[PDB]
DNA sequence: GGAGACTAGGGAGTAATCCCCTTGGCGGTTAAAACGCGGGGGACAGCGCGTACGTGCGTTTAAGCGGTGCTAGAGCTGTCTACGACCAATT
DNA sequence: ATTGGTCGTAGACAGCTCTAGCACCGCTTAAACGCACGTACGCGCTGTCCCCCGCGTTTTAACCGCCAAGGGGATTACTCCCTAGTCTCCAG
């Protein structure tokens, strides 16, 4: 479910719209339709990165294992 | 973008299973977290103005899973 | 809410039959 | 009648695709079959209480599909059980949770969301309709592709095999109906024109139709005039003989009861065939002789319908809907009528 | 036949692929590898050239099947 | 850049298993070699990343079967 | 004379397709002109490339590797 | 997905003004097809992206001479 | 043939490199080539921003127009 | 960093880039870009060193680099 | 003899590949080709001066090519100009910038850079060789390819053609001698061992072998025995009668003068003699017929490796090209090489 | 720089030919 | 307005982290052989091609007028004119 | 050391943008039509088989040195597990 606060995502997403264009308003639907789609994606990557680590043999994290998953996805 | 509060970032890492995180994850886990928010509001309005509105829409988010493959 | 609207067996005239 | 929904969500909560009973069943319990959402077909336990109101009691849940499954049938023996959907893989499950199912031949040759299977009266040979534009004829026994019908133009969402065993009946998205012979391997039959049928606009992806148990008549749903039941014969399939009006939402399902009953007319023959019709929210009840329909459910699921299935003896009239709640009609004793 | 993926062109493949140091079993479990995705990709491949009513498959085939794959090129 | 031959028959006999007489012509064949050349290339690589990364130098298994779970192998 | 084979009402619905509302008639004529030169240089190494396998006849192959030389491969 | 006929008599043209003697697969016709449907789809994007940034909908040729001049295929 | 100052592009190329791996020794033949490959793709997206700006009819040219270039370019 | 190119370098090699009404934030965006186009080419630069086991880049290793994104 | 350094740049300080003189002159003033990495093909007009110096004119500059040129060649009749390079364009020039050029017909179907270009006797046959691991025979009045030649394995960077009209001689990157029968066109011999040539490491990009102007004897730069010439027959393509040893650098060109001299160990015996030029990455070596040591040898005249030479049509000029931007001549008086037949 | 050496016609023996 | 949460902050302690064998499985070496490359009929049986067929929805002309390209006049602004100061730079 | 390179200031106006103005040629049917599409099917014919022989480069086995995956242990370092204000999200 949710664990993420609506405001702090709402003012980020503002804040990129009025760095893009202004008068763009966003609906509390899709708003929330959005947010948890981003939840989904994060948290899959996050567990993604997680059995990486697994394998890293070192229960502790570091970020440079998430950029080989990031590179194995091809994003940038 | 600091609203994505670090706490909420421990969190759902505990639901994700993990122990003992490092500090510095917090920068690069909102970093790819807006790539994709942009990538996806990118389709979202390149949908809308073919469909000449101006507000996001489910329809567009639904067409960016479908575009991007996580359906 | 719904409002549930039963017929029981009447051996409706709304859903009568139309041939050609 | 009485109708009994089932308010307690069988697949956590995610849309119902297909019903089906055990055809192998020839007393008071039936075994019903679900496919949803969550990948997994959950064989239940369906039988009348005291009062009459039916029970449902889970058997047995198949996970082995990796994607969302569309349709699961049973042999006409009961025996296997066919299940196919998103992953698109055709199993062929048999009795080895309450008991355990394990599948015997993989049925693969389709890409994406199988929505109709048809169970031919031998139980040895297979229709498989999918999204991929084809019909392809399988051997049960072989577990091996035999012949391919791909001459679909659009999301094929319905199929049904001759009890006679002559042609094969095919309903695509295209709204057009296309009947192959099933010694020349060909097609034998087109109508498109009486469009008759329902264009891309009806929200059910399913169009699935049925032969009369003794194969004479064919019922296809999804049709237009306004949103009708066309009916078709042996002697004649480039024109129906008559459709059923069904104002509202366009009718999706076509189901016959395996049980034939007495005389209390489409087709004259001594003995009446009930046949239950799910439209996207309502469900009327038609017979053999009566042109008119004898029963009408409506206002029971907050979402589109997708399947329906008669009981065995039926006793049973199962209703699916996309809203992760099913629904069963129950007869009294031969209420339907008195059987042959 | 299935040992044919060949135990030195394995190791050129590494080579290619800038592999340091190999070992043994890494030269059939190049070939489970091999031969599941390969399944897979002539699996949608027949497919696809069945839609087409062809009874031979075409790189048009294995083309749509790297993009349902996510591997175009 | 495999041997032709043996990978063209090996890919004869995997298609025979669907169902027998198969012909494939050689432009879907040398489509097929290609394919399989940009998997293999692409995955030794990604495995050369995640071994130096599990700081080894030589080549583990384990590598390739996380590198599958990731690229949603299983 | 087959350069006019690319008719109004075609370029006007893969306008529609392409992001536009309002075209004018007048780039009908530089539609079918862009199209004949790009194909012109597409099969010229379309040709070059079947001719290095031996063949009188030109394969679907060859199209690939001629966008990989201008660099769209699909 | 556009025509079918008057490509191919396109095509049959182009060949014969290149030389006689010379035969055409079905499926590499087709892929040709699809071929140049996506690079003139494409450069028709390019033709939109032009226009808008033109601050006009309706389109002159001047955009799509950009188009080439710009990526300078010729 | 060069005009950008070849010491400040040569500290530039160097901190650049520093940011990413420690002590880099970089020779003048890296450096020039840096810089060659430098103005080469400088001047021709300038050639570019020049002939879409008389497209646009304005004499001046502001970078809606090198964004427009870099948006067919498939850079981003 | 990124301040080793100057505005007056910006203009002038502008100016032989065919331009004469120039405006200010260009001077800006032009870094962007150039950074953007090195990072690659870098990136390819290192590759292609590891590959031949060489510390320091080499006019022939930038000169095959941009053979390959096209630009010899 | 005296030889003349060309120290201004004739493709504005760019490599030079290729030089040929017009085999249609017939009397002291040549005509000279020139190509460059400029896109552009520079005629020249290159006669003896009053002290017997040579003297470069320019006379037209053709730009039509895209990209770099790597080999341009005259006609035997010297009618039509052949110009092919990166762009991997055959152009046929023609005289319709002190005079003009047009090109005829576009002999297209080449790939990447063409490396060596030969023109048949009668001037209606090609032979292309390119990068492409093929050459191609095309129709001059035609415009067209009529044969292919695909069994190269390697950077093809020298072919001639054979005076007598009977086979196509071919040097290849991958050591490897072809021979194709102008009949059959297949594969009449082919040599590999004795390696027999040069590998890749050698650093020029041509490998220009040229058959003697009689077409009795093969005459193959960049050997292996130390770098060699090896020569052939047509008695027997399958084993050298003799080997030219040019230690040091690798024998990259080979021209034979038009001009059949009278004879004054010898490599082949009939009542004429001819004089040839071999060119390596930093030496130029000048051989006879009758002799087996080379009377001539000219060397430190160009600070990078040499690309081409050319003879004129009298054997008067030998031009000699670089890949330092810079050409030089070699200027012989009345008959000093010897008496023409 | 270069140091040039030329040699005139001698009607050198280090290139002398050795025949096979 | 008021109540969960987060942000700021000690504790150490468990978790990375680098050093030290350490041996055993792995990197080149050798001999040949063993499949790897190839080419040649054989025409048999697989393959496409042209055209006929028809017939029907896409293709063609045009009204027609008005949403959209085209022109005038701002008009108000950010260069680039000159420059006076700093100011990094080659040696 | 000096020396050319740079930087930042002042405003005239050239020109990008905004508004007003204008006409004219893309939509929008209605009707003519045509070739697009679908199968046969005879005719062409192209890809081919596949064996062996030719013949030859690479594959495979085994050796032997030796590089490295992993174990051990000391070493530091970083979230506990509250402690506490806060602050603001959300309900009333």
């Amino acid at each position: 479910e949710l664990l993420i606060r609506k405001l702090p995502f709402q003012r980020l997403v503002r804040e990129i719209a009025q760095d893009f264009k202004t008068d763009l308003r966003f609906q509390s639907s899709a708003v929330m339709a959005l947010q948890e789609a981003c939840e989904a994606y994060l948290v899959g990557l996050f567990e993604d990165t997680n059995l990486c680590a697994i394998h890293a043999k070192r229960v502790t994290i570091m970020p440079k294992d998430i950029q080989l998953a990031r590179r194995i996805r091809g994003e940038r | 973008i600091q609203g994505i509060t670090k706490p909420a970032i421990r969190r759902l890492a505990r639901r994700g299973g993990v122990k003992r995180i490092s500090g510095l994850i917090y920068e690069e886990t909102r970093g790819v977290l807006k790539v994709f928010l942009e990538n996806v509001i990118r389709d979202a309005v390149t949908y809308t103005e073919h469909a000449k509105r101006k507000t996001v829409t489910a329809m567009d988010v639904v067409y960016a899973l479908k575009r991007q493959g996580r359906t | 809410v719904l409002q549930p609207v039963k017929i029981g067996c009447v051996w409706l005239q709304q859903f009568a039959a139309c041939f050609l | 009648m009485k109708v009994i929904t089932c308010e307690i969500a069988w697949h956590n909560k995610e849309p119902v695709y297909s019903l089906d009973f055990q055809h192998g069943t020839a007393g008071r319990i039936h075994r019903l079959a679900s496919a949803g959402v969550d990948t997994n077909v959950r064989i239940w336990k369906v039988e009348k209480g005291p009062d009459g109101k039916a029970i449902v009691e889970f058997l047995s849940n198949l996970a082995r599909h990796t994607k969302a499954v569309n349709v699961v049938r049973f042999s006409p023996t009961g025996e296997i059980l066919a299940s196919g959907g998103d992953d698109a893989v055709i199993l062929l499950w048999k009795v080895n949770n309450k008991e355990n199912w394990t599948v015997v031949k993989t049925l693969r040759g389709h890409l994406e969301d199988v929505y109709d299977i048809c169970w031919a009266t031998d139980g040895n040979l297979m229709a498989s309709a999918s999204v991929d534009n084809t019909a392809i004829i399988w051997d049960v026994s072989k577990g091996q592709k035999i012949s391919i019908f791909n001459e679909h133009k659009s999301y094929v969402q319905g199929v049904t095999w001759d009890p006679l065993g002559q042609y094969v009946a095919t309903l695509s998205c295209d709204r057009v109906l296309r009947v192959y012979s099933i010694q020349k391997k060909r097609v034998a039959f087109n109508v498109s024109k009486m469009r008759m049928f329902h264009d891309d606009s009806m929200k059910s992806f399913f169009r699935r139709l049925s032969f009369t148990p003794d194969g004479s008549l064919l019922l296809t749903p999804a049709g237009c005039v306004m949103n009708t039941t066309y009916v078709f014969s042996r002697k004649n399939l480039k024109r129906p003989i008559a459709h059923l009006p069904c104002p509202g939402k366009a009718t999706l399902a076509v189901r016959c009861c395996p049980v034939y009953f007495e005389l209390r007319e489409l087709m004259s023959l001594p003995y009446r065939l009930v046949f239950a019709v799910a439209s996207e929210d309502s469900v009327l009840l038609y017979d053999t002789q009566q042109s008119f329909p004898f029963g009408y459910v409506s206002n029971i699921h907050y979402h589109t319908l997708s399947d329906i299935s008669w009981s065995s003896d039926g006793a049973f009239l199962a209703i699916s809907s996309t809203d992760g709640y099913c629904s069963f009609v129950t007869f009294e004793k031969d209420e339907l009528g008195i059987p042959l």
